[PDB]
Parts: C-alpha cells; sequence; structure tokens
C-alpha cells in the first residue's frame, strides 16, 4: 500500500496555478466594493439598530415557566460527586469495584460516578472532577517502564494541574508468587536495585522500591497544589470503596483552606 | 427643674460624630470594594450581610442618640420614642449574632467537609436570625415611656418594678448579648486551629503557616472583649451599687460608647483577606 | 387530534349547568383554551378565556359574573360552569386550542360543539352578504376602527371558513401566512385597515361564510360573515 | 521494493516545493501598505443570556439573524430569541458529554453530538407541539467534533477517528467517506457553493476536499501544533485557521501557499475559535487569555478587545446580515455585542 | 443610657 500515497503526491504535482501578485490584489479588491455594507465597520444609526402586544405577552409568560423547570433540575443535579477511571491494560481496572461507559455506587449516603472512556485531546471534558484513578500491574516487569512514563504524563498535564490522583498497585499475590520462586531477577531489568534496602523481607524490600518509584515522580514538582495517593490492592478485595471516600474527604478538607484563607 | 454642665455636654457631641463618621466610612469601603473586585465564595455573603447589620446600628443607634443630646429633652410624640428604643435595641442583637452564624459557617465548613447545603438554607438562616432579633427586643416598648418628670416637662422616662427590675433586665441583656457570643466565639476557633494544627503534625510525619491561624484568633476575640467590656462593667455597677460615682466624668463618657464593633470590624475582616484592601486602592486611583 | 364536547339537553330559566370537554392526542398542557359560541341563526361569538398553567383568566363583559372555566390537566378535561341563566344563552358552544411563542400560529383546530336550549372595543365590519359564484377569481374584504399594525411589524387578522354542517376552520394567520394542510390557492394581502382575501382559481367545496377576527387586544370580535353560492 | 518506491515521495516533495517557489512574486504586506486603518473598534454589550448551569461548548445561528441555539454540558439545548431573551425551546438529551450542534438552513431540524459516536436529528414543527428524535447516525469509531447541514437530508460529520463522512437522512447509511489524515480531525467549514469543504486537523495540515467526486484536491502546512478552529473567507476563495502555537494564519485555494500570520509576543496562549465578518476587512478570534481579539485582515495588526468574559470563549459567530456578534465561554453565560 | 435613662451632665 506505499504506492497509495505515490499516487495521490502524482495527482497532487499536477496543479495550475497564478501568481501572489494577482492572487491577493483579487482579495483586496472584494472589501473595497463592499466597504458600506457591513455594519461592524461603519455605525448604523442609533435607531435603526434592532439591538406589549396581547401575543408578546403570552410569549413572556410561556418563556417564565423553562427558567423554573431549569433551576430546579440543576439545583437537583448538583449533589454528586465525579470520578474518572484510567489504565491501559492487563490491570484489571474494571473489577476494582463491586462510546463512554458509566457506573453508580454510593456509602454513607453519597453518591459517587465512575466513567470508563471506552487522550491527549478529550481529556479537557473532565476538568473539573474530583479525584483521578490510574491502576497500575505490579507483575509485569516489563511494561513497568511504560506505566511509569504513562504516569508522568498524566501528572505534567495543563489541565489537571489542581486535580489529585489515586494510585492502586493491583495484583500483589502473583508479585510475592515470582519473587519466592527465585526464577526472575528485578534487578535484570532495574540496576539500582542492587543497592536499596528496606528503611517477609524479600517481597517487602521488592514492593517498597516499586512505590518509590511513582512516588519520586509524584513529589519531583508539585508545589503543593495536589498530591497523590498510594495503596496496594489485590485480585479480591471488598474493602476497597471506603479508601476512595475517606481519600476524596481529605481533597476537600484540604480545598476548604484556600477558599477561606486560613492558609 | 434641674440643669447640667455645659462643658461635660460639649465633650459629648465630639465622641459621638467620631464615632458615627468612623462606622459610615468603614462599611461602606467593604461594600464598594466586595462589589468592585475575583474568587465569588460563600464567604462574600456573609461578609456583606454583616456590613448591613453594622450600617443600620450605626444609623438607628447613634444618630437618634445624638440629636437628643444636641438638644437636652426630646421633642416628638409617644409612638416615635417607643419606636426608637426598640430599633435601638434590634441593633445590638442583631449586629452580634450574624458574626456568631459567619464564624459558625467557617467551622463547619472545615471541621464537617462533606456537607450538602443549598441557597435555601443559606437565606432561611438569615431570616430566622432577624425575626429572633425582632422578636426579643419587645420588652423595650413595654418598660419605656413617654411621661412629664417635672415642672411639666416631658421626655423618654423608664419605669422598672421597684424590687426587682432594673438588675434583672441588665443581667439578662449581659448574659445573653456578653457572655454566650464570646464563649462560642472561643469555641469555633478553638476547634479550627485544632484540626488545622494537626493535620500538619500527620502531613510531614512548614513553621510559618504554622502561627497564622494563632494570629488571627488572638485579634479576633481580644477585639471583642476590649470593645464591649467597658460598657457592660459600668452599666453592671451602676445598677449593682447604691454608692455609684454617677456625677464623674468617666461614667457619663464611657456610658455613651455601646456601638464599637461596628469601628473595628470591617477592618479586620477585609484586611486578613489578602486581595480587597490593595484592590480598593487600585480601583480608586 | 381530538375535542369532543358534551353537556347540553332542554333547560327553564333560572338554572345552571356544566359543559365539558374531552381531549385526545396532543400534549394538553402547554396549549391555551377558548370558548366559543354562535346564536342559531348568527355567527360566532367569543366567551371566556384560560392560559396554560391557569395564571390568566379572560371573560365577555356580556357574561361576567355568572360564568366560570376550568381545566383539568392530568384526565385532559376542560370545564364551563354557567349560573342563572337566561333566554339570550341559546346556542352552540365549540372548543378552541391556541399555543403563542415566536412564529407559532394560534387557532388552528376546532372541535365539535353541543347544543343547549333555553326556553373601546373594536368592530369588523362585513359588507357583503351574498355573491354569486366555475374557475373564476374572487375577493373578500374586511375593516376595522383603528389600525391593527402594531410596532413589532406585525399585524393581527385571522381568516376563517364554515361549510354547512361542520366546524369553522384556519386560512391565514396574521393577515399574510398560509396554514398547513391548506392549497395555494387562497391567498391574503392587505394594509392597515384595508384588507382583502383573494381567492383564485375557485373549485368546489369552497361554498360556505368566511370571517374575519382581530387578537390586538381583549376582547376578541369576530364579524358577521360574507356567504358564497354558486 | 521497501525503499524503491520511497525514493519518490522525496523527489516530488521537492518538486511541487519547487514549483510553489516560483508563484511567491511578491506578498500580500507588500500591496497592503498603502490602505486606510480601521481604527479603534469600540464595542460594547448589549444582551445577556443566562439559564445554563455548566460550561458551554458550541453555538449557531439561524438563517433568519434572530434565532439560535446553544449547546451546554449540562445536558440541554437551548433556543433563543436574542431580540427579547425569550425561551422558546428546551430539549433535554440523552446523554451529558456533547461537543457540536448545527442549526438547518430551513429552519425544521437541529442536530446535535458529542462523546457518544452518535448524531442525533431532532425535529422541531410537528404538530403536537412536541419535541423529538427524527433519526440517529452511528457509524464512527471515534467521537464527534463538528457537523453541518446542506439540505433537508444531507449532513456531514467530522470524527476523532480521522475521517469525515457523508450522510442521507432518509435512509440512515453512510454513502461517502473521506480518508487521507494522519491525526485526529477538529474542526470544518462548507463552501457557500456548497460543492467543496477544507478540514483541519491534529497534525498541522489542511486538506480540501470535493463532494461529488470523493477525494483530496489540495493539502496545506506551516504550523507547528494542533489545528483547533478553521473557516472560510465570504468570497469563497481563501480560509483561515487556528492553532495552539498562539498564532492565526490565512491560505489560498488558487495560489496553493499561505498569505498572511497574525502573531504578537505578548500573546501566549491558544486560539480557540475564529469568525470573518460579512465583507472580509475584520477578522475575530478567540483566546484562552478570556477575551477575544479583532484582527485586521488586510495589515495584521491588532484593532480592538471584548474583555468582558472571566473564563476561556471556545465559541463565536457573525450573523448573515452582520448585526452582531454572539460569544460563549465557561462560565456559563452568553453575550451579544455589537 | 440605652437600655436605662441615661445621667445629667
Ligand atoms: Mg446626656
Amino acid at each position: 500500500q506505499a504506492r497509495k500515497l505515490v499516487e495521490q503526491l502524482k495527482m497532487e504535482a499536477n496543479i495550475d496555478r497564478i501568481k501572489v501578485s494577482k492572487a491577493a490584489a483579487d482579495l483586496m479588491a472584494y472589501c473595497e466594493a463592499h466597504a458600506k455594507e457591513d455594519p461592524l465597520l461603519t455605525p448604523v444609526p442609533a435607531s435603526e439598530n434592532p439591538f406589549v402586544s396581547a401575543e408578546d405577552k403570552a410569549a413572556a409568560e410561556r418563556s417564565k415557566m423553562i427558567d423554573k423547570n431549569l433551576r430546579e433540575d440543576g439545583e437537583k443535579a448538583r449533589r454528586t460527586l465525579r470520578l474518572l477511571l484510567l489504565g491501559a491494560d492487563n490491570s484489571g481496572k474494571s473489577t476494582i469495584v463491586k462510546g463512554i461507559f458509566e457506573t453508580k455506587f454510593q456509602v454513607d449516603k453519597v453518591n459517587f460516578h465512575m466513567f470508563d472512556v471506552g487522550r491527549r485531546k478529550w481529556i479537557q471534558c473532565f476538568n473539573d472532577v474530583t479525584a483521578i484513578i490510574f491502576v497500575v500491574d505490579s507483575s509485569d516487569y516489563n511494561r513497568l517502564q511504560e506505566a511509569l512514563n504513562d504516569f508522568k504524563s498524566i501528572w505534567n498535564n495543563r489541565w489537571l494541574r489542581t486535580i489529585s490522583v489515586i494510585l492502586f498497585l493491583n495484583k500483589q499475590d502473583l508479585l510475592a508468587e515470582k519473587v519466592l520462586a527465585g526464577k526472575s531477577k528485578i534487578e535484570d531489568y532495574f540496576p539500582e536495585f542492587a543497592r536499596y534496602t528496606t528503611p517477609d523481607p524479600r517481597v517487602t524490600r521488592a514492593k517498597y522500591f516499586i512505590r518509590k518509584e511513582f512516588v519520586d515522580i509524584s513529589t519531583a514538582s508539585g508545589d503543593g497544589r495536589h498530591i497523590c495517593y498510594p495503596h496496594f490492592t489485590c485480585a479480591v478485595d471488598t474493602e476497597n470503596a471506603r479508601r476512595i471516600f475517606n481519600d476524596c474527604k481529605d481533597i476537600i478538607l484540604q480545598m476548604n483552606l484556600r477558599e477561606y484563607n486560613l492558609v | 427643674p434641674p440643669r447640667r454642665n455645659e462643658a461635660l455636654a460639649r465633650v459629648e457631641v465630639a465622641v459621638l460624630c467620631l464615632i458615627l463618621l468612623l462606622a459610615l466610612s468603614g462599611n461602606a469601603c467593604v461594600l464598594l470594594a466586595l462589589r468592585t473586585t475575583q474568587k465569588h465564595s460563600r464567604l462574600f455573603f456573609f461578609m456583606k450581610h454583616l456590613s448591613i447589620a453594622d450600617l443600620v446600628v450605626a444609623v438607628f443607634q447613634v444618630l437618634p442618640q445624638l440629636l437628643w443630646d444636641i438638644t437636652f429633652r426630646f421633642y416628638g410624640p409617644d409612638l416615635l420614642c417607643r419606636l426608637v428604643k426598640y430599633l435601638q435595641v434590634v441593633g445590638m442583637f442583631a449586629s452580634t449574632y450574624l458574626l456568631l452564624l459567619m464564624s459558625l459557617d467557617r467551622c463547619l465548613a472545615i471541621c464537617q467537609p462533606l456537607r450538602s447545603l443549598r441557597r435555601r438554607t443559606d437565606r432561611l438562616a438569615v431570616l430566622a436570625t432577624w425575626l429572633g432579633c425582632l422578636v426579643a427586643s419587645a420588652p423595650q416598648v413595654h418598660i419605656f415611656s413617654l411621661r412629664e418628670v417635672a415642672d411639666g416637662v416631658f421626655d423618654c422616662w423608664a419605669v422598672f418594678i421597684q424590687p426587682w427590675g432594673p438588675k434583672a433586665y441588665i443581667t439578662w441583656i449581659t448574659l445573653a448579648v456578653y457572655i454566650v457570643p464570646v464563649i462560642v466565639l472561643a469555641a469555633c476557633y478553638g476547634l479550627i486551629s485544632f484540626k488545622i494544627w494537626q493535620n500538619l503534625r500527620l502531613k510531614t510525619a512548614i513553621s510559618k503557616a504554622k502561627i497564622r491561624t494563632v494570629k488571627m484568633t488572638f485579634i479576633i476575640v481580644l477585639a471583642f472583649i476590649v470593645c464591649w467590656t467597658p460598657f457592660f462593667f459600668v452599666q453592671m455597677w451602676s445598677v449593682w451599687d447604691a454608692n455609684a460615682p454617677k456625677e464623674a466624668s468617666a461614667f457619663i463618657i464611657v456610658m455613651l460608647l455601646a456601638s464599637l464593633n461596628s469601628c473595628c470590624n470591617p477592618w479586620i475582616y477585609m484586611l486578613f483577606t489578602g486581595h480587597l484592601f490593595h484592590e480598593l486602592v487600585q480601583r480608586f486611583l | 387530534v381530538q375535542l369532543v364536547e358534551s353537556g347540553g339537553g332542554l333547560v327553564q330559566p333560572g338554572g345552571s349547568r356544566k359543559l365539558s370537554c374531552s381531549a385526545s392526542g396532543f400534549a394538553f398542557s402547554s396549549f391555551g383554551m377558548h370558548w366559543v359560541r354562535q346564536a342559531p341563526e348568527k355567527g360566532l361569538e367569543w366567551v371566556a378565556y384560560i392560559s396554560s398553567g391557569s395564571g390568566t383568566i379572560y371573560y365577555a363583559d356580556t357574561v361576567k359574573g355568572r360564568f366560570t372555566i376550568s381545566r383539568d390537566d392530568p384526565k385532559n378535561t376542560l370545564f364551563l360552569q354557567m349560573t342563572s341563566l337566561r333566554s339570550e344563552d341559546t346556542a352552540m358552544y365549540y372548543c378552541v386550542r391556541s399555543i403563542y411563542y415566536y412564529g407559532s400560529s394560534p387557532f388552528d383546530f376546532w372541535g365539535q360543539g353541543t347544543t343547549l336550549t333555553v326556553s373601546s372595543d373594536i368592530v369588523m365590519t362585513q359588507a357583503t352578504s351574498s355573491v354569486p359564484v366555475p374557475g373564476e377569481s374572487v375577493s373578500i374584504s374586511c375593516r376595522s376602527s383603528k389600525s391593527l399594525l402594531h410596532s413589532n411589524g406585525n399585524t393581527y387578522l385571522y381568516w376563517f371558513l364554515q361549510r354547512p354542517g361542520q366546524s369553522p376552520q384556519l386560512l391565514i394567520y396574521r393577515m399574510s401566512n398560509l396554514a398547513s394542510g391548506v392549497p395555494d390557492r387562497f391567498s391574503g394581502s392587505g394594509s392597515g385597515t384595508a384588507f382583502t382575501l383573494t381567492i383564485s382559481r375557485l373549485e368546489a367545496e369552497d361554498v360556505g361564510v368566511y370571517y374575519c377576527m382581530q387578537h390586538l387586544e381583549y376582547p376578541l370580535t369576530f364579524g358577521a360573515g360574507t356567504k358564497l353560492e354558486l | 521494493e521497501l525503499d524503491q518506491l520511497r525514493q519518490e515521495a522525496e523527489q516530488l516533495k521537492n518538486q511541487i516545493r519547487d514549483a510553489r517557489k516560483a508563484c511567491a512574486d511578491a506578498t500580500l504586506s507588500q500591496i497592503t501598505n498603502n490602505i486606510d486603518p480601521v481604527g479603534r473598534i469600540q464595542m460594547r454589550t448589549r444582551r445577556t443570556l443566562r439559564g445554563h448551569l455548566a460550561k458551554i461548548y458550541a453555538m449557531h445561528w439561524g438563517t433568519d439573524s434572530r434565532l439560535l441555539v446553544s449547546a451546554s454540558q449540562d445536558g440541554k439545548l437551548i433556543i433563543w430569541d436574542s431580540y427579547t431573551t425569550n425561551k422558546v425551546h428546551a430539549i433535554p438529551l440523552r446523554s451529558s458529554w456533547v461537543m457540536t450542534c448545527a442549526y438547518a438552513p430551513s429552519g425544521n431540524y437541529v442536530a446535535c453530538g458529542g462523546l457518544d459516536n452518535i448524531c442525533s436529528i431532532y425535529n422541531l414543527k410537528t404538530r403536537e407541539g412536541n419535541v423529538r428524535v427524527s433519526r440517529e447516525l452511528a457509524g464512527h469509531t471515534g467521537y464527534l467534533s463538528c457537523c453541518r447541514f446542506l439540505d433537508d437530508n444531507q449532513i456531514v460529520t467530522s470524527s476523532g477517528d480521522t475521517t469525515c463522512a457523508l450522510w442521507d437522512i432518509e435512509t440512515g447509511q453512510q454513502t461517502t467517506t473521506f480518508t487521507g489524515h494522519t491525526g485526529d480531525v477538529m474542526s470544518l467549514s462548507l463552501a457557500p457553493d456548497t460543492r467543496l469543504f477544507v478540514s483541519g486537523a491534529c497534525d498541522a495540515s489542511a486538506k480540501l476536499w470535493d463532494v461529488r467526486e470523493g477525494m483530496c484536491r489540495q493539502t496545506f502546512t506551516g504550523h507547528e501544533s494542533d489545528i483547533n478552529a478553521i473557516c472560510f473567507f465570504p468570497n469563497g476563495n481563501a480560509f483561515a485557521t487556528g492553532s495552539d502555537d498562539a498564532t492565526c494564519r490565512l491560505f489560498d485555494l488558487r495560489a496553493d501557499q499561505e498569505l498572511m500570520t497574525y502573531s504578537h509576543d505578548n500573546i501566549i496562549c491558544g486560539i480557540t475559535s475564529v469568525s470573518f465578518s460579512k465583507s472580509g476587512r475584520l477578522l475575530l478570534a478567540g483566546y484562552d487569555d478570556f477575551n477575544c481579539n479583532v484582527w485586521d485582515a488586510l495589515k495584521a495588526d491588532r484593532a480592538g478587545v471584548l474583555a468582558g468574559h472571566d473564563n476561556r470563549v471556545s465559541c463565536l459567530g457573525v450573523t448573515d446580515d452582520g448585526m452582531a456578534v454572539a460569544t460563549g465561554s465557561w462560565d456559563s453565560f452568553l453575550k451579544i455585542w455589537n | 443610657c440605652y437600655i436605662q435613662n441615661c445621667p445629667l451632665g
């Protein structure tokens, strides 16, 4: 299919052209002939610019009810929170809490909304969300360098300067098996693991090194406007919905301090 | 008919004029700055309502008490003075309790951050407060009157039940307008400056933002106490001591200082926030 | 769309009555309403008006005081209560729907009326009374007291048509616009107080009385009628 | 022939560039040296439309210059009578992540589309006094960014799956599909004769299409970032674009090369919308700086500002008679300037 | 003053 582009290039190369000395003096002659009909250049008289009957009053009475209905529905929709769920693949992002998809749940009489767009352009829409959720596989040592760079591409975005980030390190049960088997060497991928020590030892020292790499990119440059909240998940875990609520309480408490100017 | 002193009376037309002019300019500057200028939130609402309460006080508590002392006795009908007194006490109650409302809002927005509230509550709170004030200022019309006192000269005179009227009335007002507000205004900023205080010890496990809260609690409590304590002391004394120097210049001069918070509140609450003062200075320039 | 009326009967003076109209086929809760009567051998006459949401009512001074109008939305019904009747209240009663926003057309659908036997304000003039009529072009005219031209640019004059043994119909609204379902033989024109309906290429089923109506200010005054015969 | 065919690519790319080198014998900025400047353009606000309770994303006028339609992220579509600020219609949607809406030339239908990969059509003037759906068009694999009507039975759509499409509303099937770009497509602009249209893509290139044939004709370049807005000139022989590198550029059709660029050293934010005037002497643009600029299209000098908003603008529009200008923003207000 | 009649002076 390499010849397809060449065919279009050949079709494009054979075209007739005129010189700009005549292609611009023609654009100049269009305005001088239509100059006296653009009101935004020649101000119109103050009495001609367009900017009650028995029927004009019924029109306004009709318009006065739409406003109350709109305001009633908006004030009702004011309540709930809204979350955005990211994560590439191999992680199980669709199995942590139990076009475009949507999901609802509630704990302690507070409703959450979770979205999953099934990203450099459409990310502006989710600019007023409460928190972003990022999921990572903690048993796939080759894609970790991909996940590390995706995390930093998200943390350093332009439209997400004040949006906090929760972080789940998934599939920790496989990591214990892989590390205690002994057939896989972690230093084969990250050489600086040979010097690190902890501040089940072989698994703890392994997982804390994995966490530190993300927390370093986190605390590198944040200026104290948003922060990251790390957690260790598993394949089956029922206590995963309390963490998001306990972390949104701390996102809202740290948000009220800056409107009333107590800091 | 008993007379008075030309000299002592003169110093009075001066103190009240100073207080009135200050209380007018300060509140107006807060209102102008809030409207002209950024971060429209649930803070300017209460601050704006508080200023309206302070202006009502400064207009309907100093001006009558001042034109009165310009003359010796009030020249009018009965219902006029019977309503003047009502307004005078209503102002004092409302200007004290709007501040409690604002502080309580701050305290619960920091202490319990996940709370669902709408504008309907943010208006019903204010109307319930004003209704409570207008109901609590009632006996002002009962115990006061207009009557002749000597040689066919009439004035607004107060008549209490002889044994226990004056003591009970003054004690009730001082307990409902001084002690309870200061206790609640201490609890508010005791809880606020304890949550913020602990949060930073839990996070860093920085020292400049760890004292601004105490430097804001102090100024807030000290202004209130210093502004309200001289008036009630002499008031309780003169109404609790048969032998009291009611002829000294001190009692006469300090007895008229009731509206002193309306001078200090607009400066404090507009200076603590950063932009307002400089924004007004730039707009007027 | 359907609007069927009820009530009627034989009644002696000094009594009372209730009329009901049932609707089926549209969003009843967003249309205005009108009652309109017609004497046994006379034209049309306006009676009452209730708005949408029951927030603005208008009566006729001829019957103001004893009549009442009221609508029931979730049951889709319109009610008119009459008390202390007289001998001049013998007529056929209809029901009319209308809606108001920018660009709409009111008075479009009429109903089937009921009969009941009981044994300043602008005036419109319908000069002619009968004209013999084929494929021949015709013209009709109407005239008012003052000029209906408003400051919005609008002109509030309506045209209707009643065939023998039927309900009236809408042809043109606001003096120049043709309704929906109408052929292009009929057309409209006019100016301030000088109007003319120009029917061209006459055909069959176009025989009956014609009326003009106004909507500039209440009350709503019909005309006397111009009849066409073959 | 893995690389043998790749040899002719550079040859043709350097040959058409050489063929364009000959046509540049002067500059538009050279002959416009003797012309009357526009002067200070002072415009004030006339109407403020309130009623939306979220961010506002799209807006389109009507063909009579009185009725208009607007779309916002609260999940509502609203039609406005801009002479009295009355609401004529208010339509609720099924999804709330919308990005585009359109007005029909006749006045009987409106169209809406967003992050749900579907384009919806709504019938306005129907007996029974309701507003309901007519037809739903499916077949795109990305999100929708723009749409425009030709007649009451034909619509063009642009998607984030790097393609464009033409539809027939009665049947409901995609009859023509336009391919050839590399990144997401953001903008779209029909020609006054409705026989061609230009497109803007997320890879700094703009292509010209043919509706009856179905293939590309010309491709233009010279931006250093993604293109967000494109609009046709009144004459129909030229078009303008707007990108994220804080620059606006004017291209040409019969000369195949660009003519003018509108830049300022104090501007550092990206353009979000652009629109020409009725005569073709002014060019209005919207910025992330929370205000709009008014450039002189023939001298590239600035000639005014419109600073009435307190967030980014994201919409713009001029009437067919050129009476008023309408602007939306992320602060949930519409404003009419004149 | 205010709650009680003021003294002379
Ligand atoms: Mg005195």
